[PDB]
């Protein structure tokens, strides 16, 4: 039931403050780093804040520095983001995420038989372009099939050509005669000694010459391969933080007059522009709803002003353009504003 | 200031194979940055898929798997099924303060309808709105598939970016998408130039409409 629930989001005028809360469940909160990641509407993910297990150390993206602080309470079993001096761009949905650290350590898994296999590269893990490299895969004596996998399963090489090398061990060799940049990447050995398969090898990194590799040893994640697996295991569903200098406001309606850019075939596009209102919804009908076919009202826009705008368009024949009347019925119930306006061919 | 770049939109046939890149502005993406990959679907939380460039989870099928490719981390889909239509984000670990930089994202669309080029309709400012000391050009985009469009606005033939405001694509009843773009001008800028144009680019297919001040 590992879970994170965010709350405390809401609607604030710029310069105000909020505190987001994120209650953890189904795991030991005390033990992992925790981060806040925001997503502004219609855009991607931005990391906001990072906090330690005990609250010792923490940092913030530069945008929110000095305005946002991050904290946690293991007794209350939850994560807090205090958001002071809110700006407009701070509007987003805020998510709570469980960071993972060097869980890629010397021993993170444990398995009894069958004994997991070992992988080797000769002459090394760094190879010149166009040269030879061989993967040596070692496992128990009496292996039936030995497979060298690449990053994706289905990219792999199985073999029955296994050699017993020691009284206890047999190996298989997979050679690459001339290295391609498509050869570089992650490899891992597995074996089928019947009845069922093996645990998988460790990962191995192959690189073309141009780099320097000191692959890894007992010091797990130590330096160049800093503590990572930062795979943000668990994500909440966030809360909406809305920052707006905007009040209730009826819209102003303008006629989008059928222009010479009438769509070809005796069908023009009448339109009705619903400009600068707040908040949604706005409902649009034509001729008291007597016209349905051809009508397309659009998604509204959120303008830098903080006000919404909208457009309602109906395709309609031109012999019709001559004769009868075409009227917008625009209804903004948040301001109890109702506007009727006849769209017309322009005099010109 | 560090920037991580991935393709804005990509399209696949049911059963196909796609690869999504993730480019560090530092110039190169090694395994020491330990890339990670996530998808986000409507209504449900960001799920996590790949870590340390290739490491998989319980919920991720072997259809999904990533690698490093051409200085950029990559995610390779296989036997792409319609359930996979989502947005996909990558993650890089620059150790130190501010250690996390996300990628822009990739809206992956799985084709269930044939590609529809967009219908663009462009309106001049109204005679009423101009008298109110304001000017708004209205560019309306409907009935396209996939829901990935790029909009740019043109003064006479030069480009203009200020006062542009564009919606995000939104599915219609027909399961095709629709979007709007509003260029905001002063009446002076409007009457100033020969014409103003709206370019709707949709799958390498650019459609440019025009309206003129010298109208009526």
């Amino acid at each position: 039931e590992v879970q994170l629930v965010e709350s405390g989001g809401g609607l604030v005028q710029p310069g105000g403050s909020l505190r987001l809360s994120c209650e953890a469940s189904g795991f030991t909160f005390s033990s992992y780093w925790m981060s806040w990641v925001r997503q502004a509407p219609g855009k991607g993910l931005e990391w906001v804040a990072n906090i330690n297990q005990d609250g010792s150390q923490k940092d913030y993206v530069d945008s929110v520095k000095g305005r946002f602080t991050i904290s946690r309470d293991t007794a209350k079993n939850s994560l807090y983001l205090q958001m002071n001096s809110l700006r407009a761009e701070d509007t987003a949905v805020y998510y709570c995420a469980r960071e993972r650290l060097c869980t890629d350590d010397s021993h993170m898994h444990g398995e009894e038989d069958l004994p997991r296999p070992s992988i080797s590269a000769e002459p090394g893990t760094v190879i010149p372009l166009g040269s030879h490299v061989t993967f040596v895969c070692r496992g128990p004596v009496g292996i039936h099939t030995f497979r060298l996998e690449r990053e994706s399963r289905s990219l792999y090489t199985e073999t029955e050509d296994v050699t017993q090398v020691s009284p206890s061990e047999s190996e298989a060799r997979f050679r690459i005669e001339s290295v391609t940049e498509g050869n570089a990447g992650l490899y891992r050995c597995v074996y089928y000694k019947p009845p069922k398969w093996s645990e998988q090898s460790d990962y191995l990194e192959l690189l073309v010459k141009g780099e320097d590799v000191t692959r890894a040893l007992f010091t797990h994640c130590g330096g160049d391969g800093k503590e990572s697996d930062y795979h943000m295991d668990v994500w909440g569903k966030g809360t909406t933080v809305t920052v707006s200098s905007a009040s209730t406001k009826g819209p102003s309606v303008f006629p989008l007059a059928p222009s010479s850019k009438s769509t070809s075939g005796g069908t023009a596009a009448l339109g009705c522009l619903v400009k600068d209102y707040f908040p949604e919804p706005v409902t649009v009908s034509w001729n008291s709803g007597a016209l349905t076919s051809g009508v397309h009202t659009f998604p509204a826009v959120l303008q830098s002003s903080g006000l919404y705008s909208l457009s309602s368009v109906v395709t309609v024949p031109s012999s019709s353009l001559g004769t009868q009347t075409y009227i917008c019925n625009v209804n903004h119930k948040p301001s109890n504003t109702k506007v009727d306006k006849k769209v017309e061919p322009k005099s010109c | 200031q560090t920037v991580v770049t991935q393709e804005p939109s990509l399209t696949v046939s049911p059963g196909g194979t796609v690869t999504l890149t993730c480019a560090s502005s530092t110039g190169a993406v090694t395994s020491g940055y330990y890339p990670s990959w996530f998808h986000q679907k409507p209504g449900q939380p960001v799920r996590a898929l790949i870590y340390s460039t290739s490491k998989t989870h319980s919920w991720t099928p072997a259809r999904f798997s990533g690698s490093l490719l051409g200085g950029k981390a990559a995610l390779t889909l296989s036997n792409v099924q319609p359930e996979d239509e989502a947005d996909y984000y990558c993650l890089l670990y620059y150790g130190g303060p501010q250690p996390w930089v996300f990628g822009g994202g990739t809206k992956l669309t799985v084709l269930s309808q044939p590609k529809a080029a967009p219908s663009v309709t462009l309106f001049p400012p109204s005679s009423e709105e101009l008298q109110a000391n304001k000017a708004t050009l209205v560019c309306l985009i409907s009935d396209f598939y996939p829901g990935a469009v790029t909009v740019a606005w043109k003064a006479d033939s030069s480009p203009v970016k200020a006062g542009v405001e564009t919606t995000t694509p939104s599915k219609q009843s027909n399961n095709k998408y629709a979007a709007s773009s509003y260029l905001s001008l002063t009446p002076e800028q409007w009457k100033s130039h020969r014409s103003y144009s709206c370019q709707v680019t949709h799958e390498g297919s650019t459609v440019e409409k025009t309206v003129a001040p010298t109208e009526c």
